[PDB]
């Protein structure tokens, strides 16, 4: 019933992923050897929604790892917890791309994705009803922004019917870790826009503003980064694996975060958020938890919500709740702050609260937002675009792996009416 | 007396239900195991068998797995016959297309089947009532179905329902005018009466009467529960001047499309508040009678009373009852329209409420439950309609449906005919 | 009542005889050794010895010896006579004429002599049923080969036969079409009527009523083996409307090719979910007649029935049976020819069914099969038909039949003789 | 009753052979000295199917081992399994052929293939109902084209009905072993089409694409590959050996998978296979076993199935297992796939069911397959034969032998109509 496959494509893909799966199996309480060893029987009622089981009580996830070369997954592997995956699932090259879209895409990308289409329909197949596909990969790179784009394309026209969401690290405002991010991050938004049904845009600098401002702990490795995203996506899932009061779904997110087609891009938040040691001196109940969820500073995405106007928004609470406040706050939030969202939507908030809390808590609310304020980071990945494309600054790497400069055009275009379209409904109603 | 069905559409639906199957087993004293303890009344709503355990005569319809497989699972699960609980493999994810059009028609027939051959074996039959919603898409788009079908199949019986209305302010879906509309459109054509509910104003009486900070569904689908067995009470228990499943319509509803009376019960007081109050007739007569005492966030007041039911339970006085009526009957304030003097329609049963293990309302020897029908909520629907007309106005989610097969015209008829019921109610608000 | 003789020809009437068997074992009482424990019924199909050791009136053939060599080693080895169990050295290898023309004939004559004296030593004798699959070589051929010599040596006496009907869509042999018309035009002019069965609706069944996910052989020959039971019921127990072996051919034959009524039961249910079932009367009549229960999988609504046996079997009420089979008559979905007014054949025998130690069914206290003869069993006939001339016209599998004595002109003279039976349905399926 | 009596000839027969009576001795436990050692009745029942008895529990099996020098078999009975088989059996000569047909079927073969014939009447006399002859040869080599197509065609003299079938190795797609294999190749299945029911075809490449793709085991021994052979010839003669809810027969398998005469080569395939170590993350249930059998990965001929279509297929199963899913897996197989299939067969696949699944194993199913992709082959061996005999490559070793080469172009010609027959099939209805 409504299983979810999971792909996973380039270096942070697999590393959100390696840490995306250790807490779902600690949620449903799997031990690493792939054996069931939870204390409630909720854990096995919905155990099929990720793990298949082969006889002996062995559950494999059903997971697709996919990376150009062995580095991350040979890793993964090795890791404490890589036994649990399926040795088939893993897929992997001889040559990694050099951080370029096209190699990953077109000419390296294309003579692996077809070894990965051979799995993931097996998983496919499998499932007696297959929900939809999620992805995590990365725009800057090459392997997660290329194949992700090449895959999340050739899934789609096999599966037009069925949700395919996508959550995917973004270019930060002023830091870059790879020279060449603009082109990349710009050819993988125009790819997407048209084939997948929901982003989560998240952004390292955004998430180092948690690390050290809301909690206290300097020095926070990519580890650490990975669960917050980790412990958000396995929010989305939540009420197709436990019983709840008002139960959500993938595809009723989908249908109440994007009123119009294009602009389903959401930008995603969590809470509570505290750090070790001050966490005594704070309390628990709903509304400081409420409040946490509508401050830029609890935003995993860079682009403040306060310059923009909010559209539409989800929170998905869990664990044993009074459903008054997890609507009364709501009602509360809306007037408090009617100028942060457009008049033309007379009501934006959508609720959904679950059974079960996350594991070593009682209490959580993934939020989710779509607001205008995103088009500034388009925006600004226009405006780094046209200045390195005014120059052909690095066109050559990509025109030497069958591509034209045509396509660079073709995707700035794009990208400037995505930003339009968001600013159409700056204005209010009449 | 003899049967009613009852039909449990979508999650609000199915979660209701529960609620209201555990007051009857509780008043006829029908175990969880479904094995009666070693009368004449569980036969309206219980099938029975060749050993002690009675089967609920009510089928569970929920395209999500999730809610059902709760109630399969829970304690509850061998009260209800296996096949009785129809469940798909995906969700109608709030979209009323899907819940009507492309999934819904999908496992619409077998439900068709096991009420035939529900609704066969019983030598009477009185109605169905129908729980759902009017946000979501199961609760929604499946039920507008099932009002079509059972219609043609079991037409001109009596077809009642309890929605959960949208409330005014408080909203749990950004798509409840999309979906909200739709249904009702559907509905007018193919229903008797709805009992509306909100729980915006549940939610304000039980924090204001009830005196519990926390309320929650599981709490507030078992009031809804209260005024279902209040309502049915007169198909099982005996006593004085009964009341039908048949004449709610007829007093109910002097208008074909007008036929939305707003559900309002009392006395709700918790066990402790209760040692310090009388309950007296007018006392529990009056409480209807106010903005303060009302299942939908509608302020009675704003409009004119054209029809009121009280169905009174329990040790009761019929003298008090007729004296009680005619003085709501001289107040300015309270204002019937001029053209409906016979404003009233009483009934007893000698039957006072029973209290769930561990409930919050109190043991009230004696409970009466209104079901007035006012100009009023009115103001609901048009309020509603003008959330419909901004978002349509900027086409901001149809692509949602159109691409469930529902082609973009149906919006604009459903609007335009729940304008015209705006105008009809305005119509009758006013005398010629 | 008195005796008959039960034929089971090939791995399919072979394998399903001995589950059938088994249940003439419990309901007398007869242990697997064969020594009755320390009484009128038994001596029409079980013949008496000095000893208390009953031998059962049957006999079984197969040219594979693999399959009786199971009986012939299993637990019920000394029920059965070792010279009933004939077993020939090679198999028929899914051919026809293999079974019919050049191995079939090397042991048919044996065959006969055992019935012979076998048929010698009953002071009367009813008929024979003959069990059999439609997609085999010795179930196909050695069939047709039986029907022509027990017709000449047993004459004017009944010969009925359960045949395994090839499922529409699902298949278990190549050259299913070839073999399954061939057998059907050799046995029209020699049989009185066939009981057809699917496995593919039998399976349907299995997993829709009787919720067992994995399903085998060996549990659904025991499905198969209830409706003989219940055929034969009149035969052995004592009940008001006893209906005798040769009652069926005349009821269920308005004529002499169209003589194919396909095999209706009901209620299959399984112990667990039995417990919230009344099993009423109407109940158990109105499950025959849909599309969802059947042993063939032809949608009856299709075509229009044209005679129905109701074999009501324990505990019964003949006044319910009257008034329930009344009501299917005066439903428009449900079309009787216009030329049968008188379309019904009640039976009852005072006998509740017996269950099989460890079987999946329920222990139902009344029980009923439908022996319905409709015209959308056409439909099968006509599907099969086109399957034949696909290949044929392409000449794709004659070779291995010219090779084993069967003469070309056979496959056309088949499908011609077929042909005319498709035209023979639709002329009756019309009113002159 | 239906007795077997096994025929090898060649190297790569007799080392097929020499595995493939292992593994029925395994099956039916008995112990290489010939003293039956199993634990089940039903090994007992049929050990008549193979073994012959004498006094003292001693059972030897009918196997007929010929080849024209000692080589070949004085490693079998120098082997551990050796002493199982009767002395007289044995046949050797003093010349083997050097690859050549001619010397193996002619001026050497005819002079040992009368000894061979006096042992196999001998056994033939033996069996109280002899079914058919098995056979087990390859067409590269000299001994096994030469000698078993000479003895092929007189056992066919002296017992036209019975049923001889035929295990070979076929030259594969690109690596030949053997610079003659297109002449003995062509030559031997002239010879053959005129006088053998079925073939099941198999080659060195695809069976090597087996060893490494799905199992894991590098460096994969002629030893191991025989092994895939033998368990799959095994299953073929399972239903005479033991009981099954669906008996199959040598003859069943005939008349259904062979529509036409001439078209009667098939090309086998064996599940489940799984690497050690992986084996406890895969399930067991018929789903995943029957997908295993129609894809090409687990096909034992190089020739692809995609780019033909098949006409008949069997499927023989093992084991305890639900009929149910024996049969609604393939006609979900064929709806998936009605364009693999022909249409002037309304259906094409056969399912057979027996009780005892192989030893160590609890579920087994040894497909079959008759595809006209096998014209490729055949095709490709025209390719071959063409080029070579156009310059008249090697002709001299043959003529020498007392041949003429107007045979050479006889089989060529009767090979290339081979190759038509089946393309004729390609074309839809009508
Ligand atoms: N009174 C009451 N209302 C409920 C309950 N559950 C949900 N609701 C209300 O029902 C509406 C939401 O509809 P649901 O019933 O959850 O949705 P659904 O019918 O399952 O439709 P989909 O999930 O969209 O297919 C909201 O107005 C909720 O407040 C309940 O147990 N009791
Ligand atoms: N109901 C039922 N059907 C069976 C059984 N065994 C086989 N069949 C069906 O019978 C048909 C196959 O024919 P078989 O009876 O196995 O073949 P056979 O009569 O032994 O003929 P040959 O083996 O060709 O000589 C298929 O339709 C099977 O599904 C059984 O035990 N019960
Ligand atoms: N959150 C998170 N982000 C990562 C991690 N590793 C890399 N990234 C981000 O991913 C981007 C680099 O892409 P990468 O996946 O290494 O390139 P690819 O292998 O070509 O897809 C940069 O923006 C990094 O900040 C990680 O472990 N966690
Ligand atoms: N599967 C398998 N094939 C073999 C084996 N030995 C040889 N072959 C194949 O047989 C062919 C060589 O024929 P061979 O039997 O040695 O020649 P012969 O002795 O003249 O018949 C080549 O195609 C080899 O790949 C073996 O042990 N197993
Ligand atoms: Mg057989």
């Amino acid at each position: 019933m409504r299983e979810i496959v999971h792909l996973q494509a380039g270096q942070c893909g697999n590393q959100i992923g390696a840490k995306f799966w250790e807490v779902i199996s600690d949620e449903h309480g799997i031990d690493p050897t792939g054996t069931y060893h939870g204390d409630s029987d909720l854990q096995l009622e919905r155990i099929n929604v990720y793990y298949n089981e082969a006889t002996g009580g062995k559950y494999v996830p059903r997971a697709v790892l996919v990376d150009l070369e062995p580095g991350t997954m040979d890793s993964v592997r090795s890791g404490p917890f890589g036994q649990i995956f399926r040795p088939d699932n893993f897929v992997f090259g001889q040559s990694g791309a050099g951080n370029n879209w096209a190699k990953g895409h077109y000419t390296e990308g294309a003579e692996l994705v077809d070894s990965v289409l051979d799995v993931v329909r097996k998983e496919a197949e499998s499932c007696d009803c297959l929900q939809g596909f999620q992805l995590t990969h990365s725009l800057g790179g090459g392997t997660g922004s290329g194949m992700g784009t090449l895959l999340i394309s050739k899934i789609r026209e096999e599966y037009p019917d069925r949700i395919m969401n996508t959550f995917s690290v973004v270019p930060s405002p002023k830091v870059s870790d790879t020279v060449v991010e603009p082109y990349n991050a710009t050819l993988s938004v125009h790819q997407l826009v048209e084939n997948t049904d929901e982003t989560y845009c998240i952004d390292n600098e955004a998430l180092y503003d948690i690390c050290f401002r809301t909690l206290k702990l300097t020095t926070p490795t990519y580890g650490d980064l990975n669960h917050l995203v980790s412990a958000t996506m396995s929010g989305v899932t939540t009420c197709l694996r436990f019983p709840g009061q008002l139960n959500a779904d993938l595809r009723k997110l989908a249908v109440n975060m994007v009123p119009f087609p294009r602009l389903h891009f959401f930008m995603p938040g969590f809470a509570p958020l505290t750090s070790r040691g001050s966490q005594q001196y704070r309390a628990l109940t709903v509304p400081e938890l409420t409040q946490q969820m509508f401050d830029a500073k609890n935003m995993m995405a860079a682009c403040d919500p306060r310059h923009g106007r909010y559209l539409t928004v989800a929170a998905v609470f869990r664990g044993r709740m009074s459903m008054k406040e997890v609507d009364e706050q709501m009602l509360n939030v809306q007037n408090k702050n009617s100028s942060y969202f457009v008049e033309w939507i007379p009501n934006n908030v959508k609720t959904a609260v679950c059974d079960i809390p996350p594991r070593g808590l009682k209490m959580s609310a993934t939020f989710i937002g779509n607001s205008t304020a995103i088009q500034e980071l388009f925006k600004r990945i226009s405006e780094q675009f046209t200045a390195m494309f005014r120059r052909k600054a690095f066109l050559h790497w990509y025109t030497g792996e069958g591509m034209d400069e045509m396509e660079f055009t073709e995707a700035e275009s794009n990208m400037n009416d995505l930003v339009s379209e968001y600013q159409q409904y700056q204005d209010a109603t009449a | 007396m003899r049967e009613c069905i009852s039909i449990h559409i979508g999650q609000a639906g199915v979660q209701m239900g529960n609620a209201c199957w555990e007051l009857y087993c509780l008043e006829h004293g029908i175990q969880q195991d479904g094995i009666i303890p070693d009368d004449s009344s569980f036969g309206t709503f219980f099938s029975e068998t060749g050993s002690g355990k009675h089967v609920p005569r009510a089928v569970f319809v929920d395209l999500e797995q999730t809610v059902i497989g709760e109630i399969r699972t829970g304690h509850y699960r061998s009260l209800f016959h296996p096949e009785q609980l129809i469940t798909g493999k995906e969700d109608a994810a709030n979209n009323y297309a899907r819940g009507h059009y492309t999934i819904g028609k999908e496992i619409v027939d077998s439900v068709l089947d096991r009420v035939r051959k529900m609704a066969d074996q019983c030598s009477g039959l009185q109605g169905f009532l129908i729980f759902h919603s009017f946000g979501g898409g199961t609760g929604s788009g499946f039920t507008s179905l099932l009002m079509e079908r059972l219609s043609v199949d079991y037409g001109k019986k009596s077809k009642l329902e309890f929605s959960v209305y949208p409330a005014p302010q408080i909203s749990t879906a950004v798509v409840e005018p999309y979906n909200s509309i739709l249904t009702t459109h559907t509905t007018l054509e193919h229903s008797d009466c709805a009992f509306m509910v909100d729980n915006e104003a549940i939610y304000d009486i039980c924090n204001r009467n009830l005196d519990i900070e926390r309320p929650t569904y599981t709490n507030l689908n078992r009031l809804i529960g209260q005024i279902v067995s209040s309502i049915t009470a007169s198909l099982r228990f005996d006593g004085a001047l009964n009341v039908d499943l048949t004449e709610f319509q007829t007093n109910l509803v002097p208008y074909p499309r007008i036929h939305f009376p707003l559900v309002t019960y009392s006395p709700i007081i918790s066990a402790e508040k209760a040692y310090h109050e009388q309950l007296s007739v007018p006392e529990i007569t009056n409480a209807c009678f106010e903005y303060s005492n009302q299942m939908v966030k509608c302020d009675p007041r704003r409009g004119k009373y054209m029809a009121c039911c009280l169905l009174y339970r329990g040790d009761v006085v019929p003298k008090d009852v007729n004296a009680a009526i005619a003085a709501i009957k001289t107040r300015r304030s309270i204002q019937f329209v001029d053209w409906c003097p016979t404003g009233f329609k009483v009934g007893i049963n000698y039957q006072p409420p029973t209290v769930v293990p561990g409930g919050d309302l109190a043991k009230v020897q004696r409970a009466v439950c209104m079901l007035s029908n006012t100009t009023a909520i009115a103001e609901a629907w048009a309020r509603l309609d003008h959330k419909f007309d901004l978002m349509y106005s900027k086409r901001a989610f149809v692509h949602w449906y159109v691409g469930e097969g529902m082609e973009e015209g149906e919006f604009s008829e459903a609007r335009e005919d729940m304008a015209a019921l705006e105008k009809d109610y305005e119509e009758v608000g006013t005398e010629s």
